[PDB]
RNA sequence: CCCCCGGGCUACACGCGCGCUACAAUGGGCGGGACAAUGGGAUCCGACCCCGAAAGGGGAAGGGAAUCCCCUAAACCCGCCCUCAGUUCGGAUCGCGGGCUGCAACUCGCCCGCGUGAAGCUGGAAUCCCUAGUACCCGCGUGUCAUCAUCGCGCGGCGAAUACGU
């Protein structure tokens, strides 16, 4: 009735565990949307994973693919008001870092102080480099 | 009859009730029993078991504690307890037995802060900040 | 009716002078008296650095300043609020009365 | 017999098992998805943590009343671990506190006096007694120097 | 085919202020609130008057605290680093940023050996 | 002509407060309504009616 | 969980703390029985007191000297298990709290597992851990000798008290095993000549260096 | 000389001083129980009520200081989850979003929510501070202040070890 490895979407995780814990294995889902997602799935966060049938795992999965529909609320989800779409919309893993990557390169493209410092490796955010930030 | 007392201790006073009753102890609102932790709670109980059975069976005892923390709070009920216990039964016995198993009981103690000094003032009067040479 | 006088000051001896010369203008006459009445001492501190430049050991400079007060009331009879406005207060004396 | 005669986490737990009984008490639509205060990281780890939440307020308001929402703020507030800067008490939110308040009064329990904290109402200190009665009776079995009190 | 938020160029040019204010971020969006002082206001109506005809000469300026607008698309401004006037021509993925972020003031650091 | 040639008014920040006795800028005492820079309340202390007391 | 039993006690005698009884308690060994504080309390708490007094260390209970000597955060400047144990913010320094439970979950499982009363077992762990003797520089014509001096009974009872707890804080760094635990572990050792004692083993290794520079 | 308008003192291959945060169980998290003192307050402190998930917003009593506010402090106790692992340790660094103070926040400001998750597993030679309500540990006003405290001057809570010498 047990498993040992369970496989949501793409990655794989530990069912030792519980389910909280065990979806934070994917880029994306933290302790906090992980507990949102399983509420609003109907789960105890609290059972070791293993126990998950496919019914359960297919509905994790859609909601991980249109969480403001679910009722997840706006406020609560990674990617707010996309530049070319608006739509308050959510990203893990695969799609994720190519998003990064995007903001990084239409920065870099309008020539921009963060863009720049993007580029040379420097820090963005306003620290002082003299005493620390050694390699 | 009535009789009133008080007991201090560093930023802490306490004053305490006596009179005739069955034997309940309050420490602000609260009983003895029931207080935590343990070792808050043996500091209030010690006079109370040194006194014995016949004693207390026939008192109630209240209290009314203000400032400085629980251990405080509870050294300074049980002096104003002792102080009330002795002056309401009048038994050089009892007061001999108190002071010989501990004499803060009835003398309070006599101790506060020290101010601090312009090195490390948060830390306190005697710590400096660390040289270098 | 009553009246409610409040002194401050730098200095012990005005208020106590103020304090007998009503007290005893108020017993010469028949008047129930209240007081006085000391609230608690109003200090100001500061502390500062002694060196003018950077360089040397930190040593501070800690003033003070204690400002003494004192409450009363008086029951504001028929002539006592004459008679007592009538007083030789020292200007370094801060004295107000108000009626209740 | 009376409140003060018994222990505060059990008698809470005890009342909270029975505010569930009361239609008038429900957790809103926001509350799975709520953090109980800046001063933390993660959620509540319960399902029912809504009527502990609001026990502890009702007990509050029966000690300290009249008591608004300030002062509850600062009693469910904490040391906020905030990464190599060091610890600071903050203060929680304005919200669960308020919900909490005003669906005791649907239920009768509290009042708010015009200017002046909020208080019980006689029921509201009916209630309390009665449990706190309950949970001595359970006690004094364990306990068998509660029964003077 | 650039979009802002689902809207295209043609839609924000004929947007208003209050309109697109709500698609910027909080800061655009506090600033443009609290309002546009005199030098900044001046500078638009230099732009409105010279992308249409009349003024034929280059836009200049100190205000490195204007945001760009749409209508401030298709032109170059030069803009003061501290020293001299460098030009940024705005393109359409510039709405939203500081005019600043573009002129910029230190020279990139490339070391040498230390000494005692 | 006389408008090149004095200040702005400034309601904060640090230009400000200035001293009334010798006219500094930065340190400054504001403690109770005080207005004197560090430098001239070590001097003028003892007659305002300041001890030491410590 | 504790029982309500145990997380509400009421002491009915004078014992310490109220469980354990203190008259039936021997001593052997003459030199250390006048330092040994075996008086009927209830609380071991001095709040200070018997300190600045150069012989105060007399009318302490030895319960109340293991609890402030248990009070350690590791070992600081000097190493003792082949580390140091900073710990920084982590420490029972200025919790008595802390300390009293774990003396006494501490005798809880001595008494569990010996049938004896823990401060009888104390007390001969003190004795078998107290060393008789130690070594000092002394000079004559200016040159540093090495002598074997004697060492008195207000100290053996300090360096006992301070080893044993030593080899708690040892045998519970980073490790599954719990202070109150190693505690009596050591306590156990330290009475039955056992070499897992670090407190037996500094003894041994004291009156060794010492026997040899003699 | 005296004013304004923009930049810089915040630039970074590195060497040092003082500190903060940690490298776990003498603990991390969630929920519930507690207990202070010093000081300060006019376009200032703002209780109480109402919006907002949070940061924060709109009304507004009282207060010119034993009258009202800032103020139910933290470490501590109880119950459940984790059980010696680069982890439920650690919390830097980056992205999208939401707001305050201000004439003006890119250069170069503080705060919030969701994600990302870097070195670090107790430290060589050497070296510093401390004798009693003292040191270690815990948090709090105030000074600077239109906003901004890992700092300075002070406040309390818990509370030892060793020597009475050379
Ligand atoms: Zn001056």
């Amino acid at each position: 009735n047990f498993r040992h490895i369970v496989r949501v979407a793409g990655v794989d995780i530990d069912g030792h565990k519980q389910v909280r814990w065990a979806l934070t294995g994917i880029k994306g889902i933290g302790i906090n949307f992980a507990t949102m997602v399983l509420r609003v799935a109907g789960i105890d966060p609290f059972m070791k994973a293993g126990y998950l049938t496919d019914e359960q795992v297919k509905k994790i999965e859609e909601i991980l693919a249109d969480p403001v529909a679910h009722g997840i609320p706006a406020w609560a989800v990674n990617r707010p008001k996309d530049y070319e779409t608006g739509k308050d919309m959510h990203l893990i893993t695969a799609k994720l870092v190519m998003a990064w990557r995007e903001d990084v390169n239409r920065l870099r493209r309008i020539r921009a102080y963060r863009g720049i410092r993007h580029e040379l490796g420097l820090p963005v955010r306003g620290q002082r480099t003299r005493s620390n930030f050694r390699h | 009859r009535v009789i009133q007392t008080a007991g201090k201790r560093k930023t802490a006073v306490a004053r305490a009730t006596i009179r005739e009753g069955k034997g309940r102890v309050r420490i602000n609102h609260k009983p003895v029993e029931i207080i935590e932790p343990e070792i808050a709670r043996f500091t209030i109980m010690e006079p109370l078991i040194l006194a014995g059975e016949e004693i207390v069976s026939r008192v109630d005892i209240d209290v009314k504690v203000e400032g400085g923390g629980f251990m405080g709070q509870a050294e300074a009920a049980r002096v104003a307890i002792a102080r009330a216990l002795v002056e309401w039964t009048n038994d050089m016995n009892l007061k001999e037995k108190f002071m010989k198993y501990d004499r803060t009981m009835l003398v309070g103690d006599s101790r506060r802060t020290e101010p601090h000094k312009p090195n490390r003032s948060t830390k306190g009067p005697r710590a400096k900040r660390q040289k270098s040479y | 009716q009553k009246a409610r006088i409040k002194l401050a000051s730098t200095n012990i001896k005005a208020l106590n002078e103020v304090t007998d010369q009503i007290k005893q203008i108020a017993e010469r006459t028949g008047v129930r008296m209240s007081g006085p009445i000391p609230l608690p001492t109003k200090r100001i501190r500061i502390t500062t650095r002694k060196s003018p430049d950077g360089e040397g050991s930190a040593t501070f400079d800690r003033f003070e300043l204690r400002v003494h007060k004192r409450l009363v009331d008086i029951e504001a009879d028929e002539r006592a609020m004459r008679q007592i406005m009538r007083i030789r207060v020292p200007e370094d004396v801060t004295i107000e009365i108000e009626l209740i | 017999a009376t409140v003060y005669d018994v222990p505060g986490d059990l008698l809470v737990e005890r009342v909270a098992k029975a505010l569930k009984e009361v239609p008038e008490i429900k957790p809103p639509e926001w509350a799975p998805f709520v953090k109980t205060g800046r001063h933390k990281e993660r959620l509540p780890e319960q399902e029912d943590w809504w009527y502990y939440r609001v026990a502890s307020v009702f007990r509050k308001v029966y000690i300290d009343g009249p008591v608004g929402i300030e002062r509850l703020r600062t009693w469910y507030g904490g040391r906020k671990n905030r990464g190599h800067a060091p610890e600071h008490f903050y203060k929680a939110g304005g919200s669960i506190i308020r919900k909490a308040l005003q669906q005791l009064e649907a239920a009768g329990f509290v009042q708010k006096v015009p200017g002046e904290g909020r208080i019980v109402t006689p029921k509201g200190q009916s209630f309390l007694d009665k449990i706190a009665t309950e949970l001595k009776k359970e006690l004094e079995e364990q306990i068998p120097e509660l029964k003077k009190y | 085919e650039f979009r802002y938020r689902g809207y295209t160029l043609d839609e924000l040019l004929n947007m208003s202020l209050e309109e697109f204010a709500k698609l910027l971020p909080s800061r655009q969006r506090r600033s443009l609130k609290r309002g546009l002082s005199p030098e900044q206001k001046k500078l638009l109506r230099k732009i409105r008057l010279a992308k249409k005809g009349k003024y034929n000469k280059p836009i200049r300026t100190h205000s490195r605290d204007m945001i760009v607008l749409p209508e401030m698309v298709g032109m170059t401004i030069h803009v003061y680093n501290g020293k001299e006037f460098v030009p940024v021509e705005i393109k359409e993925e510039m709405i939203g940023h500081y005019l600043g972020e573009f002129a910029m003031t230190r020279k990139v650091v490339q070391h040498g050996s230390p000494g005692v | 002509k006389a408008d090149y040639n004095k200040r702005k008014p400034r309601k904060f920040g640090k230009g400000a407060r200035r001293c009334m006795r010798c006219g500094q800028y930065g340190p400054i005492i504001r403690i109770h309504g005080l207005m004197l820079c560090r430098h001239c309340f070590r001097e003028v202390a003892p007659k305002l009616g300041f001890k030491k007391y410590e | 969980a504790k029982p309500l039993t145990e997380r509400f006690f009421i002491p009915k005698e004078v014992k310490v703390m109220g469980r354990w009884s203190v008259e039936d308690v021997t001593v052997e060994d003459p030199s250390l029985k006048p330092y040994i504080n075996l008086d009927a309390r209830i609380l071991p708490h001095s709040h200070g007191r018997y300190a600045k007094k150069p012989f105060g260390k007399a009318n302490v209970h030895i319960v109340e000297r293991l609890i402030n000597k248990v009070m350690r955060s590791g070992a600081s400047h000097y190493k003792a298990g082949g580390h140091f144990m900073r710990r920084e913010h982590r420490s029972i320094m200025s919790k008595k709290m802390k300390a009293y439970e774990v003396v006494k979950e501490a005798f809880m499982i001595i008494e569990r597992r010996t049938k004896q009363n823990p401060i009888q077992v104390l007390v001969k762990a003190i004795e078998n851990s107290a060393p008789r003797e130690d070594t000092t520089t002394i000079a004559f014509g200016g040159i540093r000798y090495h002598m074997s001096v004697d060492v008195s009974p207000l100290r053996r009872l300090d360096i006992a008290l301070k080893n044993i707890a030593l080899g708690a804080s040892i045998k519970c760094y980073r490790n599954k095993t719990t202070y109150a635990q190693a505690l009596a572990e050591e306590i156990i050792a330290a009475a039955n000549k056992d070499p897992k004692s670090f407190a037996y083993s500094k003894k041994e290794e004291i009156e060794r260096i010492a026997q040899s520079s003699r």
